[PDB]
């Protein structure tokens, strides 16, 4: 067994360090294959990053992960982080190849192939939990913040590159000067989901609009996530395959 | 001893071994892999995949059945320091599990959403899926079949059957290497659009899910771990 | 570069570039290099491609070793999606930066929203200088001018780790204890309700407050600064001009066109009838970015790419001058190793054996006409 | 069929067969099928157009219900990289033949019940 | 016209339809457009009456591999014979496991008690070479299919 | 009533409306007012709303304040 009580403590830390290894890193790859392949293609481009589709997608397809790492780090360890790490991972996952590939291999400019910000939703969705431990609560009032706060987290970031430009003769953001010149051979413009304009698009509504649908389905994709992670738990042993 | 120092090589191997695959496709992805048709393409690109399933092959075969055949038979008679060890060396495996999981899934694969986004793809086999799909895929596939192997034959708490969790985040992202078919299919045919969030991507991410299965797999471990060695000192 | 892997056919018969130019061959960093020319949509649009109701013009190149100056569709810049209409011929002019030294394969393509990219002939453009000296400025409406190749990345980097360095310092914070083991055997035996207790709530509603009030702040600290900001512009851009061309005074009627397989050679029998008053002679068959010429009709100054150009591919049996008028049948061969190695040789592989191309007309005067022919291709195996 | 029974009876796992002979049975079709169809598949100069043997057969039959357009058949596409129709299709129906088989295993054992719902 | 057209509503075309007798007897024939969403549009229909026997139909097409052959039975006994060849594989199976007690015996040793005695060897070196025969034969036939009929579209 | 909510670029560019005219300016119950004038489908149709493959001659109004009797494009109701 153990020898004594500090070599049992010795070999618990040791553990903890390994086991935090494979969990970061298999939520690392897991987490990314899902965002990179269900909203990679608004947070790869700063001229995608508008205020209907990519408000509206990230939090929904992004709330998936913490939702189910949560449900089981805090109902088998009182671990309150699920959320953050689940998001630190994907942001870690993102500026690694962001850099190394997007600015390394192709020589993209970051301040076009920078990533989105979540870890104010993932805080969020993290303290919410915590404090007033229903999960239940959780989905619906956490939820609702981490898809309500995504478009004022990222403001700060893409605000300088929404500065109105005249640019040969038609009035273009910073954004869209930098899709523009930066040729992207694979992604023509229309490829490009970003809001366009209604005839029953009301007043200045489009982000907030998307922001508490983004938030509305978060707390639905959560509630599933939930229950998926609680079956990804299941410690059985199917006696064959 | 209990915990040695194969854990640093299985950090190690995989991120020299990966870096300089990055070099290599930093080197020729232009300039002998841009054009599938060349010949420079098949002398750099084609070989290397050629090479490279073919080494994959002999290496998990060789793997698994040494694995297999190093199996415990007399998993009673083990001592709780020794299950201690092992249980380190599996948690050894499970890290490089990891570490190649994040290789493939994360580096590579986003890596894409680099290299198709930039070029018109000239075929099934793009210098980076010669790295993604047939190297980053199945080095984690074999690293998990050893891991889960490994726990099977020497750990007695994942003896006595097959555990469901850790079968699921074995065979999930698996999985996704046959659903390279899918992504193939609906890319040449459905979906000219080089959109990385297509339904043809549901494919790498329905199965990206099952790696979720870690967390089952990790409290299966944990207890494993603590069978006889549990302490005392926690929960004492 | 990424053509010579696309169906024969359907690189036959989508989009016909013609009147190609290139200012430069050979640029120096921040240098413009401007391509030029005109294409044709071709009538017979393959089904399987989405009519071209949004196409956008772009470059086929290895990322931005350019960066797009300007793009202009008939006299107009398009920064945007177009609507193309079948049928109609459209000039086209695209500025380019040099930003990345080597040599670089430069295409001009079209992309359609539900077909692909349509991709033109490719040039080799040599780059030579450094990327460091590379400026890409930019004035704005606000009156500031910045350079894109770097503005925001001190902002972008220093929000991003500010973000990062706030969730690592609370999952640090929570795992300065011990984190899985015991924790796990604490909550299995008997209730935990010992591992989360004050101040962990406290630090926690801190960690919460902290967020909502940071974000707020910086919204709005990010409103006062840049106050003038729109949305991204975006939206297909119709009404794009086409060339009003003069209707062409040959008509040129297909009476089978067979190739050899295998071979290198394409051969076509076509009826071609003089109207107008001016004797013509056949003097180039383009048909997927491949020039075949006559040249002794015609000879190419513009600097088509070599790999592409057969200055005597193009071989008519009587290529005598046509008087106004007069019709002839005659037997046109076009033969290029081109044929083979952009495997336009592979129509034998594609589910639709037809092709499409242009004929140009010379007559004495230099005066050239272009017609349009597709027909079957039926290939030839003894 | 074979290859499904063969591999599932051989290491019995039903798992094993799902991934391995749903894979070869998805893989095993065209070339299976093709000394049937390769000899429909002549090129024929027809009328001035080039069509298969096969093609000439729908031509010349009738079907007044069923004109060519409905014909779910490959037509070529923009993103088509040489000749590879065949073989990306085999793979594609090869990996979700693993995923219905999957399904559908679970969807017998339901078939398989012998409860006795005691009232309806 | 042998595949699927476009027209322009407004736009008046002149058809032509060539048809060769196949069948005896009176037939009412209509010229119709089929359109991709709408179905049917069937035009007038006019009596044609065939006389003679069926079995002096010929349909005989030229190859551009230069052989001539009649498509009313052209490859009818190849697809006959693989087809026959395959299914009497598939019942060679079934009546190799057959030959024994099939389904109350077996379930009966199955239920009580671990069965491990109804699949034994020689049934895996049976299994194994029905499983090999069978990838062989379809490879070695798609070759020779390929040897034969080189030429293929 | 219903406008000055939607976007300015997409009432610009869809459909100019011209020559207006109004029979009368105030009316009895049962009385007839008859409302003639020109649209011009715009050029540059924005890609967001669907080509006018389909559409409605409609009256805006709180209601069936007034009743539709007829309405004519061209010549035909
Ligand atoms: C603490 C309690 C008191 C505060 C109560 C707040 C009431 C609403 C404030 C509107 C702000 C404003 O200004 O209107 C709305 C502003 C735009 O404004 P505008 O451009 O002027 O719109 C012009 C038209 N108007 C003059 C009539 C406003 O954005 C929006 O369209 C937001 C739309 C959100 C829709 C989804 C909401 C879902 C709620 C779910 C609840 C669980
Ligand atoms: C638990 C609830 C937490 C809520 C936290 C809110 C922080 C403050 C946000 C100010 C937004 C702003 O400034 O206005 C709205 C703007 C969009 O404006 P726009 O017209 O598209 O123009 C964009 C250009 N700007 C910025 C120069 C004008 O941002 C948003 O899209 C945020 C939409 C969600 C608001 C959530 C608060 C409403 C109540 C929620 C509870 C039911
Ligand atoms: C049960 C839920 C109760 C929640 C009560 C609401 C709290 C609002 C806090 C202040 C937010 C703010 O002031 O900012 C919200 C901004 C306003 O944007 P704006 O007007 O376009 O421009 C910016 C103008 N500023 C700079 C003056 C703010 O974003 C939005 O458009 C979202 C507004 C919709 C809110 C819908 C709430 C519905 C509640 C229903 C209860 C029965
Ligand atoms: C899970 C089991 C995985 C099995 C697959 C492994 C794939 C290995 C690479 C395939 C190469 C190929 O196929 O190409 C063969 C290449 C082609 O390059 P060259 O033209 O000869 O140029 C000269 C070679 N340079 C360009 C590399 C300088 O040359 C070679 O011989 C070199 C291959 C070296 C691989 C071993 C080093 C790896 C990093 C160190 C830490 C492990
Ligand atoms: C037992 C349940 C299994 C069923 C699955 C079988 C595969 C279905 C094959 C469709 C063929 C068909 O039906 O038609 C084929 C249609 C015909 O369209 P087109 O006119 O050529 O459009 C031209 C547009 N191109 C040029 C881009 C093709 O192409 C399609 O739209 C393909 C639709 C995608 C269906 C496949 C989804 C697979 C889900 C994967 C998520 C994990
Ligand atoms: C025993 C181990 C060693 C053998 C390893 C085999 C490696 C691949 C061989 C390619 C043959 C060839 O020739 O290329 C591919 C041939 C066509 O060839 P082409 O027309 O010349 O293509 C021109 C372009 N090129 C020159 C670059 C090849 O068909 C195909 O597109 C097949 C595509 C399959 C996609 C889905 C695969 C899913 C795999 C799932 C795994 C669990
Ligand atoms: C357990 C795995 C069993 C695999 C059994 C394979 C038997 C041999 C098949 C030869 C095919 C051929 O000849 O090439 C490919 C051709 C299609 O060619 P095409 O270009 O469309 O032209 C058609 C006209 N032909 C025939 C005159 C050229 O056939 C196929 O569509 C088969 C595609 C699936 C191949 C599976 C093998 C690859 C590895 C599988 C494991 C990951
Ligand atoms: C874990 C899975 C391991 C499987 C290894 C592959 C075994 C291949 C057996 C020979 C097949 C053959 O030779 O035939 C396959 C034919 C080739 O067709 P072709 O080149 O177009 O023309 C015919 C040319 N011939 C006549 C010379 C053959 O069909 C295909 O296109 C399918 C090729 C894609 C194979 C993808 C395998 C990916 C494995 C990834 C491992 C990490
Ligand atoms: C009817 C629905 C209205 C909203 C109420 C939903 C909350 C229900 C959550 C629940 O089931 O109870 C879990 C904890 C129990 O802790 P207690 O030991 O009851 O603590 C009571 C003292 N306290 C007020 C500081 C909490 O109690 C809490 O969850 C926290 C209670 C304080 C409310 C504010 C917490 C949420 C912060 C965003
Ligand atoms: C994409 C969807 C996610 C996959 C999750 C589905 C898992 C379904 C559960 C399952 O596999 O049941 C196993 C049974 C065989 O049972 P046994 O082997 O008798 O095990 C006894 C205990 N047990 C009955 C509770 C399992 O049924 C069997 O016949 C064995 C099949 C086991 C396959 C499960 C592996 C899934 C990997 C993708
Ligand atoms: C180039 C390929 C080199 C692979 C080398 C494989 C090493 C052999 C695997 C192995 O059995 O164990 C190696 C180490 C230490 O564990 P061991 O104790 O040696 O394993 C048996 C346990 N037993 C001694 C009690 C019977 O266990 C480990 O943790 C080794 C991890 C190696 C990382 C996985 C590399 C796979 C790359 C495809
Ligand atoms: C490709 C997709 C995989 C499908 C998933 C099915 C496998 C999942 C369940 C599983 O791994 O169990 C098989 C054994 C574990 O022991 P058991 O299943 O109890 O049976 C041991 C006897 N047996 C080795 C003949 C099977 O594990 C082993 O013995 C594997 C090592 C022996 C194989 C080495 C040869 C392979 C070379 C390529
Ligand atoms: C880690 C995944 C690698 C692949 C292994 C998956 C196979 C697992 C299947 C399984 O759970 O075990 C069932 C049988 C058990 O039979 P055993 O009594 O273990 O027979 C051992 C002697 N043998 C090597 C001839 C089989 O054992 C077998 O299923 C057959 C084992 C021989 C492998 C080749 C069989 C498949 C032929 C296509
Ligand atoms: C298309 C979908 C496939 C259909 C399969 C669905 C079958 C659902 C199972 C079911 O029918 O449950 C029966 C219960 C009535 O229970 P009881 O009649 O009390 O039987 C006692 C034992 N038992 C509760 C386990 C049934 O619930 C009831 O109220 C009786 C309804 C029974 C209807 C089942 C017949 C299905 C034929 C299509
Ligand atoms: C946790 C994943 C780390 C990925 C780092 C990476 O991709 O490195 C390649 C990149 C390549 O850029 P550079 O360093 O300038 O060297 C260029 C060499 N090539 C072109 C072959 C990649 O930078 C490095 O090699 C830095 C070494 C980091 C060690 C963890
Ligand atoms: C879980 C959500 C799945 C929604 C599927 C989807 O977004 O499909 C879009 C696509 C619409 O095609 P579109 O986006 O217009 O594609 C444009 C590019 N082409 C024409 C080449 C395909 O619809 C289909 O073809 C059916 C999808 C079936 C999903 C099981
Ligand atoms: C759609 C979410 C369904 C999740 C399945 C969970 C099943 C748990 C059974 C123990
Ligand atoms: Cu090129
Ligand atoms: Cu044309
Ligand atoms: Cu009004
Ligand atoms: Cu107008």
């Amino acid at each position: 067994a153990v020898r004594s009580h500090a070599e049992a403590v010795q070999v618990s830390r040791t553990i903890d360090w390994m086991a935090l290894f494979v969990v970061f890193f298999v939520i690392v790859g897991s987490y990314h294959i899902h965002a990179m392949l269900t909203m990679g293609d608004w947070d790869f481009w700063s001229d995608w990053k508008d205020r209907r589709l990519w408000v509206t997608v990230t939090p929904i397809v992004l709330v998936t992960f913490p939702a189910a790492v949560q449900s089981y780090l805090w109902e088998r360890y009182r671990l309150p982080w699920g959320a953050t790490v689940c998001v630190l991972g994907l942001l870690l996952g993102e500026w690694i190849n962001r850099y190394f590939n997007f600015w390394g291999w192709t020589y993209f400019p970051i301040n076009f192939v920078f990533p989105a910000s979540l870890v104010p939703g993932a805080i969020i969705l993290d303290t919410v939990l915590m404090l007033s431990g229903s999960y239940l609560f959780t989905a619906i009032v956490g939820a609702m913040g981490w898809g309500l706060i995504f478009y004022p987290g990222n403001w700060p970031i893409i605000a300088p590159l929404h500065v109105p430009v005249e640019y040969n003769g038609m009035l273009m953001s910073i954004a869209d000067i930098q899709g523009y010149n930066y040729v992207r051979t694979g992604t023509p413009e229309y490829i490009r989901m970003v809001e366009k304009g209604t005839l029953r698009t009301f007043g200045k509504d489009v982000a907030p609009v998307s922001a508490f649908f983004s938030a509305f389905m978060s707390i639905l994709i959560y509630f599933m996530w939930h229950f998926i992670g609680r079956w990804f738990s299941n410690e059985r042993f199917l006696q064959s395959t | 001893l209990l915990d040695k120092k194969w854990l640093t090589f299985a950090l190690a191997i995989y991120t020299v071994f990966y870096l300089w695959v990055r070099w290599y496709e930093g080197v020729y992805g232009w300039s002998a892999g841009l054009d599938s048709f060349a010949p420079e393409f098949e002398t750099y690109w084609m070989n290397f995949l050629y090479t490279e399933i073919v080494l994959e092959i002999v290496t998990a075969s060789i793997l698994w059945g040494y694995l297999w055949k190093t199996r415990d038979r007399n998993l009673a008679a083990l001592t709780p320091r020794e299950e201690l060890r092992r249980n380190f060396t599996h948690l050894v495996w499970l890290v490089a599990y990891a570490w190649a999981i994040y290789w493939g899934a994360s580096y590579f694969t986003e890596q894409d959403g680099t290299w198709h986004q930039t070029i018109v793809r000239d075929t099934d086999f793009t210098p980076s899926h010669i790295i993604e799909f047939y190297l980053s895929y199945p080095i984690y596939i074999i690293t998990g079949f050893a891991a889960f192997i490994y726990a099977k034959t020497r750990l007695p708490f994942f003896a006595k059957g097959i555990s469901l969790p850790y079968l699921v985040l074995v065979v999930g992202p698996f999985m996704i290497l046959p659903n390279v078919g899918l992504n193939e299919w609906g890319h040449t045919f459905w979906f000219m659009e080089e959109l990385f969030v297509a339904p043809l991507h549901y494919g790498f991410v329905i199965f990206g899910w099952l790696a979720l299965a870690v967390m089952g797999t990790l409290t299966q471990t944990f207890y494993s771990f603590a069978q006889g060695g549990l302490g005392q000192s926690l929960c004492e | 570069h990424g053509e010579k892997s696309q169906a024969a056919f359907m690189r036959m018969r989508t989009i016909h570039w013609y009147d190609l130019s290139w200012s430069k061959e050979k640029v120096k960093i921040n240098e413009t290099v401007e391509i030029k020319g005109k294409f044709h949509v071709f009538e017979g649009w393959p089904e399987t491609v989405d009519e071209p109701d949004v196409a956008f013009l772009n470059v086929g190149m290895p990322g931005p070793v350019f960066i797009r100056k300007e793009s202009y569709i008939g006299g107009q810049l398009v920064p945007r999606s177009v609507r193309l209409e079948i049928g109609k011929t459209y000039d086209f002019r695209v500025v380019l930066k040099a930003r990345r030294p080597g040599d670089w394969h430069v295409h001009t393509m079209m992309n359609v929203q539900g077909g692909g990219p349509i991709i033109g002939p490719g040039k080799w453009i040599t780059v030579e200088g450094s990327m460091s000296e590379f400026r890409n400025p930019v004035t704005t409406l606000t009156g500031q001018t910045v350079d894109l190749e770097n503005y925001n990345e001190g902002n972008t980097y220093f929000w991003h780790a500010f973000w990062f360095a706030i969730g690592v310092a609370w999952i640090g914070y929570w795992s300065r204890r011990p984190i899985f083991i015991p924790r796990l055997l604490m909550v299995d035996a008997g209730r935990a309700d010992e591992l989360v207790s004050a101040t962990d709530r406290k630090v926690a509603m801190g960690f919460l407050a902290a967020t909502i009030l940071i974000v707020v702040m910086a919204m709005s600290s990010a409103n006062s600064k840049y106050p003038i900001t729109i949305p991204l512009q975006a939206g297909t851009m119709r009404g794009m001009k086409p060339l009003e061309l003069p209707a062409p005074t040959v008509s040129v009627k297909v009476e089978d066109a067979t190739y050899r397989v295998p071979g290198r050679a394409m051969r076509m029998k076509l009826t071609i009838t003089n109207h107008g008053n001016s004797p013509i002679r056949l003097g180039e068959f383009y048909t997927a970015s491949v020039r075949f010429l006559d040249s002794d009709v015609y000879k190419d100054t513009t600097g088509y790419p070599e790999d592409l150009l057969a200055e005597d591919g193009l071989s008519v049996s009587d290529n005598s001058p046509l008087a106004p008028g007069e019709t002839r049948t005659v037997d046109v061969t076009a033969s290029d190793a081109a044929w083979e190695v952009y495997r336009l040789s592979d129509i034998i592989y594609d589910p639709d054996s037809r092709f499409a191309g242009l004929l140009f007309f010379f007559d004495a005067t230099g005066n050239r006409q272009v017609v349009q022919i597709d027909a079957p291709l039926i290939p030839s195996f003894m």
